[PDB]
């Protein structure tokens, strides 16, 4: 009966006009959209972008599709797409995205008697996400794909989540090592621009950063050293090269450390949470230096055992106030 | 989730300084717009400041008349009203923007909308 | 030839509204490369063979099979495959469209198609550099569903997988499998999938003891400062601090060399592990050095630490071994 | 319409869809290659870059003409009206067809039919290394290129010249930074699969790494470094700061050269023959701590040395002992 | 009315010379253009360019589209621009740009009844911007995006912008984490080539970069550790091993801030502010060691404390006239 | 009168042949060349190539195009330029270019009543530059772009610079930091090959490093790191841990800067100029405390002042020459 | 925002040097042109240089005649009139191109005027 259906197919193409919308001119076609989440590939902070693949599957009504006496839903080779009208959606805040294409491209047109087209397509989208970094690494971001019409308004054309909450599945395959995702929403609205007003889809997800990487990595280092640190001030003040020795080592250790961390970072003006910690580190191995010249400057130079006895309790105090004052404040 | 709360409407015949603090998301919601309401009319676009950056916009009607500014540590927009007439007397009202929520002068683009300072002169 | 085009239908499946199409499935791997933990991803080169009737194409005057070039590709129909877990893939058009077609008589059709692909790959790096991975090369129809298309390995695909051939810079490939999961069970309904699993075990670290042994060595380094006496304060300090100074350039310039994502790795563990003996050790001399104003500390710590450390190395090697 | 004609005459009745001599004898096709840039090989990747002029000859008896002229050299848009043989590189990764400012295509049509169809090409190609000698190593990076479709009994590959004249590599040509191509060899081979057998032509670069970069990056500071570290035998032992300082920092330079070298290193299992000099340089280092160790342990129990005195003269001629060793495995061959 | 809205459009490109421009032989076409800023994405001082997305809109009318009997704006799918007349503008300082392409092209295409066509692309360009980087990072760029005919001359084509100086929008909306933008100017003009005279849009902003970063991350390492390298001369002349200790880290510790900092900026053969200040902060430290030096040839090796006391007044005293006149020639 | 200009280029291009040259069978057709040098935006010594972008302009009559009757220079859009013969001009050291294509592809096809066509090209190419680093970081480069015909020989085509040495334009705005461009130069010759001889153009530039960057970065720090050294052999003899440590630190202090130094330049097997620098560099600080073990060998171990002595003078005028030496060799 | 001041006009029959000193934003206007204007003909280009690099093209008149050349440090640019010749007697004139604005010959494409040093001869 294949050429019952062929013959159908071709009736309904012929003279169809792929410059008109359905209905033009009359009610705006209501375009129901549906994404499956395949993977969030990578989050990039350097970029200020992160990497989605989906599937992107758009449902609409088209009267000049609708056929009769063939009651099957006909799934048909991709490359009939490009015979029909589909909508101009795009999503507006994509840096450069593509519809894969092996080995075949990865799209789907099904036909259902009564004129409902679903169009399905397979998308990589690396999409911008403004994040703010004043918490970082302990931050929450809210990264968002806006999908929207082009060039038609709302007059002419809707959109909808298609299933209402259950629109956008896959939220569980997500395996970003570094986030969770804590949450997705679904949003509709209408934007308003210069040439009118779009009809307007948001999804949005909520990603927490896991800090466990950093504590190890950056925080406890630096937690050690500025300990190693305070060992100076119980070793004897007339041992002037160990003492010195000792704070210079640790002052240079801290740089070392501080450098080789700015290669993972984007080039923010603001203090991240880990900058403010490191600074902070660096200032109290500065100052563990600089008590040992004072105590320098006053026993050979000019009591000794009280200022040594002072710093022994006063620097880990103060270290434990800026970690608590830090910790409270970031967390 | 944002919420303004809106301050300084006095009476002149004269400069004035309203100002517009926000609490909360406001990293999800960069621009703050100044809307005003005259009895009746519709609400009328008067300005805009990105809260990084301070890229400010403003209307015809108040262009180089109002000056908009704000400083980040407070989360905090000031409307400074100079040389005041009689056609700025309005419930003035703050309002927040999305990243992507459009065009600045629509006010359908806002959602968290302040309480609004009636000015009259 | 012509006259079949001429009344082909291209837009649909051969013996649409009726039985599935059987697409038989051969893969020829030609390389595997740029097997990358820090992008979770790997790219790999096949011959993809699918094999599969066509009642339209069948002719009969001649006994012959029609060797095709890639020009004639367009003009039929063809299944919708694609690679599930593909983050990019394209084909190789040089000097031409790395495609042939192979019409036989009967009406099998033989498309085999040149293509490489990255393809994404979950890799658990919790027993890294120690780690074995498994990854996949999923394919199934894009479109249609059970009903218009079924997948099935070829009887050929058990020989000229091309598996053993492959010779990997850093891993083995341990076993592969091939597997028929018969119902994904998508959106669209139910899609036969044919997946390709292949084991692949990093071989047997030895530039982890390029890096491993330095850790190794220096923490017995720090140990040098206990045979050391107490009244070089200068020499035991320096001795301290340089050896924290040098375990901090090891440990973090294996993150330069590693990949960035949030881990906490084996490799990582080792080097916390020398990292507190090392740290253990400066702070050893200054009880020692606080107390004097004995040996016995001394005497403790020049047996006790290298005992500890040895047990240490018993409990790590032996769980991530 | 002199030649229009001619043109059209010939179009006509023209299927490229089959070779020539369809169904009767292979197509022999003669193929040269002229490589006008060899470009970096990356050990990394195990990949190499190439430009070359990809030239293929052949006979197609349908395109024979009579006319005054003997050849007729047209435009490259006629390849796609005409049969050209389907070749393909196996061994190539990303091969690039240059299209500025025309395609570069090159179609000539001889009285007799002969074709010469040569295309600019930019090969990235797979060159599998063996690393156990790195730097001082050398590789054979082939290139193997045949019938993608077309098996034996239907195409055949022939190198147009003498084998040893097909593949012309100027010296100017060579685009390598630290190799050197010592020469290269030209084979024709015959391969199966389940398509069918197919005849492949192989070009093997044998391909000399140049040992000046990293002789004077890493080899010479890690020989100096171990010298330095063996300076503290020649210091008294009285001054344990000073000789304790001489061996920890010396590790410290030894730790810094090494993780330098890890940069440039390829990332193999097996080491390499520069990650064993650096690692026996680094047992050098330590043991020249420990020595110092072993000096400052027993003076201050007995509390100039027998063994400074040992460690003076042995070390400095187990180290050298060393290098005749290292040097003759991995500098031969 | 579908059938007569086809006819309509069909009658308009039948017979319709996409090689001739409108108003051909006679006076310019006049071309209104129009930019919605979506983003700048980066700016990069080592490639010296940035990349920006925007929405292009051009605005011109052609009396060969010119349709009657339908009041409305006739919005088409975006495959009829291929079968128009639109202006060949480029963008001159460009340096690679694409137009979107998911789901379709990212371009618009609206009729109006007076023959007035809305022609509007999404796109992605960077584009070049030369800086000078001899006050960086206290620097303030001017990046510039030059639109151009590139084949019509001014006798055949005229550019304008569409609202003067609202016919940019979307300022406001970049958020570059290392710069503000301080201003942005439209100017039209004339070009003047071998070929003709060529109409000319600049669009140019002004960039300035947050100096916070900078300070926290390159200039205060640097002043703590030249201040540390002060603590020397309050340390006891005798401590030789203590001394030259001292001098000698603070030194190493300068190369490695140095050396890891020139990873971050471009192969400029100027110098820029902060390359200055390093280069002082190493001077500075150098002449610390080279001091004790001094101190250490005469003391022992033939006042020392006056010495010493010189340099603990004048060298603090050096270091804040250098930070005086640095800081005020930059600032 | 656009129905006249419609019917006229119609005309032109019925019964056009793309596949055979002007004049085919007879005399060769000149092609004036002309380049317009937009920019040259990178030199990569790593990759041995640059990237130019330039307006490429062809200048030849082809006698199937003169028209009568119409007194103007026809510029045709772009895609005309599908349907005439072009001259099969490649550039036989690029590797990777493409014709820009926004907001369209940026070509242009003037027409001229005699047959003469004027054919535009805006290219960005990155084309091979074999560099001698012999001489690195002061170094001269001769960096060229050879074009050439494909196919045709020249008996079928030949090239020249239309306008002789003013052929080429724009040379004053390439703005190369690392770079001055000295000269240029146009060549005109025949090449053979195996399939004939070919018509050639050669543009040239020679390139000149600027030093500044490199006395600065690399060449300053050494020579005050080995002076540094030197201050070891004014220090007493019995400061064993203050000698030994400066020597050592300073030789480390020279390691790190070499290492850090090496990501920077490509891998290759020869010296440079600033590899011999900082060689000799090493050198000098490796004598130097070898100077002091000799010292520590006799004075305890077994004049003391005398070898100090000596080193006092020997090594900073060793170093003098050296660098006398060198940049006479390399300057 | 470029000012440009020539000096250096004097009388010869003879070599002499032409100076002009710039200031403000030169960075934005790359290259320098010097230009002449005879009493009534058209203004005509003479020569152009780079600031940066030092890149220069002569008009044929004064190919192999006037030279050209900078120095950075001042700003300045200075044409070298050598070989002097009565079709030399012009009000020679300095002016600054923007990096964009088109082909050095063209004086429409200039922006910024030296005030223009007459030289007789
Ligand atoms: C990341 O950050 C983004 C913002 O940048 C967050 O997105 C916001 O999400 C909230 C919901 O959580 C959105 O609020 C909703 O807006 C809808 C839009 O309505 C517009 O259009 C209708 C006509 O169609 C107009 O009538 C209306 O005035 C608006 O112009 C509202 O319709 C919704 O209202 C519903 O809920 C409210 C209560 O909240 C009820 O009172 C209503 O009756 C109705 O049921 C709702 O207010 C908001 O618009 C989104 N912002 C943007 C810019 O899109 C993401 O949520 C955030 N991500 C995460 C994970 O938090
Ligand atoms: C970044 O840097 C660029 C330059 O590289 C700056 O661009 C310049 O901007 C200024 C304005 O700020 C431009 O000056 C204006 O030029 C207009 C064009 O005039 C030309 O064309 C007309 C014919 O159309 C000729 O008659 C004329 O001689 C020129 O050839 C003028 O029309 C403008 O004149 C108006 O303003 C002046 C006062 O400024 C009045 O006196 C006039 O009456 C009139 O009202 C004006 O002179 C300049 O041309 C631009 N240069 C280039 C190369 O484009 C950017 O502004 C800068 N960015 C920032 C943020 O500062
Ligand atoms: C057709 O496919 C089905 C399902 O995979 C399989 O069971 C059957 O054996 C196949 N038939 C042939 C002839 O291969
Ligand atoms: N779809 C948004 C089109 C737009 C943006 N700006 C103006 N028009
Ligand atoms: N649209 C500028 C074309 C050009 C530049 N140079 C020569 N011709």
């Amino acid at each position: 009966n294949m050429s019952f259906v062929k013959e159908t197919v071709d009736k309904l193409l012929k003279g169809y006009d792929i410059r008109l919308r359905p209905d033009f001119g009359g009610p705006p076609v209501c375009v129901g959209m549906n994404i499956d989440i395949a993977s969030i590939d990578m989050v990039s902070e350097v970029n200020m972008d992160y990497t989605l693949t989906m599937y992107f599957q758009q449902y609409w009504r088209d009267k000049r599709l609708a056929y009769s006496g063939i009651p099957l839903n006909l799934t048909l080779d991709n490359r009939v797409a490009d015979q029909l009208w589909v909508p101009d959606t795009y999503f507006l805040n994509d840096k450069k995205s593509f519809v894969h294409g092996v080995t075949v491209k990865n799209r789907m047109i099904r036909l259902h008697p009564d004129g409902t087209v679903l169009y399905g397509l397979r998308i990589t989208t690396t999409a911008a996400c403004m994040m703010d970094l004043r918490r970082y690494p302990l931050d929450e971001q809210n990264c968002t794909l806006e999908i929207e019409s082009y060039g038609y308004t709302t007059d002419d054309i809707e959109f909808y989540w298609r299933g209402g909450d259950k629109a956008v599945t896959g939220v569980e395959r997500i395996e970003l090592p570094q986030f969770s995702i804590v949450e997705h929403r679904l949003v509709s609205r209408n934007v308003v621009f210069a040439t009118g007003a779009y009809p307007r889809l948001s999804l949005s997800f909520r990603l927490k950063r896991n800090i466990g990487y950093f504590i190890l990595q950056t925080y406890m280092p630096s937690i050690l050293i500025t300990i190693l640190s305070w060992v100076s001030f119980w070793i004897n003040y007339d041992a002037s090269a160990a003492r010195v020795a000792l704070g210079i080592t640790t002052v240079l250790t801290m740089t070392t450390i501080n450098t080789h961390l700015r290669e993972t970072l984007p080039k923010i003006p603001y203090v991240k949470a880990i900058d403010m910690y490191l600074m902070g580190c660096f200032v109290f191995v500065f100052l563990a230096l600089l008590e040992y010249a004072f105590v320098n400057y006053i026993f050979f130079g000019r009591d000794v055992n009280a200022i040594d006895r002072w710093s022994r309790i006063v620097f880990p105090f103060t270290f434990s106030l800026f970690n608590l004052v830090y910790w409270l404040y970031y967390v | 989730q944002v919420q303004l709360v809106e301050s300084g409407g006095g009476l002149v015949q004269g400069s004035l300084r309203l100002s517009c603090a926000a609490s909360g998301h406001t990293f999800n919601y960069p621009i703050m717009g100044w809307f005003r309401q005259a009895p009746g009319k519709e609400r009328e676009f008067v300005g805009a400041i990105s809260w990084s950056g301070g890229s400010t916009s403003y209307a015809d009607s108040v262009k180089d008349r109002f000056t908009i500014s704000r400083d980040n540590a407070k989360n905090t927009v000031y409307l400074e009203m100079n040389n005041l007439k009689p056609e700025d007397t309005a419930v003035y009202y703050c309002a927040a923007k999305g990243r992507y929520s459009g065009g600045l002068y629509y006010p359908t683009n806002y959602d968290y909308w302040g309480q609004g300072t009636q000015v009259t002169v | 030839l012509d006259g079949l085009i001429a009344g082909y239908a291209r837009n649909f499946r051969p013996g649409i509204g009726g039985p599935p199409v059987n697409v038989a499935l051969a893969l020829e791997v030609a390389s595997i490369d740029h097997i990358s933990e820090a992008n979770m991803e790997y790219t790999m080169t096949v011959f993809l063979h699918q094999s599969w009737r066509d009642s339209r194409l069948s002719y009969n005057h001649t006994n012959e099979t029609l060797g095709l070039d890639s020009r004639f590709v367009d003009k039929l129909w063809l299944p919708d495959t694609f690679i599930v877990n593909a983050k990019s893939a394209w084909f190789h058009d040089v000097t031409v469209e790395n495609k042939l077609i192979r019409l036989q008589p009967d009406g099998v059709i033989l498309y085999s198609i040149r293509i490489t692909s990255t393809v994404a790959c979950d890799m658990d790096l919790a027993k890294y550099p120690m780690d074995e991975q498994e990854c996949m090369l999923d394919l199934e129809s894009y479109g249609y569903s059970s009903e218009d298309i079924v997948y099935y390995w070829s009887e050929s695909q058990e020989h000229i997988h091309g598996l053993d051939k492959l010779q990997l810079a850093q891993f083995t490939i341990t076993s592969y499998r091939f597997t028929t999961e018969l119902m994904n069970f998508k959106s669209a309904g139910q899609f036969p999938r044919l997946s390709l699993h292949f084991h692949l075990r990093r071989n047997r670290g030895v530039y982890i003891i390029q890096s491993y042994m330095p850790s190794v060595l220096l923490v017995a380094m720090s140990w040098v400062s206990f045979w050391i006496s107490q009244a070089a304060v200068p020499a035991r300090v320096s001795l301290g601090i340089t050896t924290v100074l040098t375990m901090t350039t090891l440990m973090v310039s294996a993150r330069s060399s590693l990949p960035r994502a949030s881990a906490i790795k084996a490799l990582d563990v080792y080097f916390w592990i020398c990292y507190v003996f090392v740290f253990a050790a400066l702070v050893e001399y200054a009880f020692a050095h606080f107390n004097a104003d004995a040996d016995t500390i001394d005497i403790y710590a020049r047996a006790v630490f290298p005992a500890a450390f040895a047990a240490v190395n018993v409990i790590y090697w032996a769980a991530y071994a | 319409e002199n030649f229009t004609r001619i043109l059209d005459s010939l179009l006509d009745g023209y299927d490229n869809r089959l070779r020539p001599g369809f169904g009767g004898p292979v197509t022999e096709v003669k193929t040269d290659i002229y490589v006008t840039s060899f470009g970096p090989v990356s050990d990394v990747e195990m990949e190499y870059t190439m430009d070359v002029f990809f030239r293929q000859t052949w006979i197609d008896k349908r395109l024979k003409y009579d006319g005054p002229i003997e050849i007729l050299r047209l435009n490259n848009m006629m390849v796609t009206k005409v049969w050209t043989p389907d070749t393909f590189f196996r061994n190539g990764k990303k091969s690039v067809s240059h299209n500025m400012t025309a395609p570069n295509k090159l179609f000539r049509i001889m009285r007799n039919g002969t074709i010469l169809y040569t295309m600019r090409l930019t090969i990235s190609a797979e060159c599998p290394m063996r690393l156990v000698d790195f730097p001082m190593d050398g590789h054979a990076c082939p290139l193997k290129f045949g019938s993608y479709a077309y098996p034996k009994s239907e195409m055949i590959y022939t190198w147009t010249k003498g084998p040893e004249k097909s593949v012309e590599v100027p010296k100017e040509s060579s685009s390598l930074v630290q190799y050197d191509l010592i020469g290269q060899t030209v084979s024709s081979e015959t391969i199966k699969s389940i398509t069918g057998e197919y005849i492949v032509m192989t070009v093997y670069f044998h391909l000399r790494r140049k040992m000046g970069y990293f002789m004077i990056q890493t080899y010479i500071p890690c020989i100096m470094t171990v010298i330095l570290s063996q300076v503290s035998f020649w210091i008294n032992k009285e001054s344990v700061p000073a000789r304790t300082v001489f061996g920890i920092t010396t590790v410290l330079t030894m730790t810094t050269l090494s993780i330098s070298a890890r940069h440039s290193l390829p990332k193999v299992s097996y080491a390499t023959a520069m990650d064993w000099f650096i690692a026996v340089c680094f047992a050098f280092v330590f043991s020249a701590l420990i020595e110092f160790a072993a000096v400052n342990y027993f003076t201050n129990i007995q509390m100039t040395s027998k063994i400074d005195k040992y460690a003076r003269i042995l070390f400095p001629v187990t180290f050298g002992a060393f290098n005749m060793v290292y040097w003759v495995v991995y500098l031969s061959k």
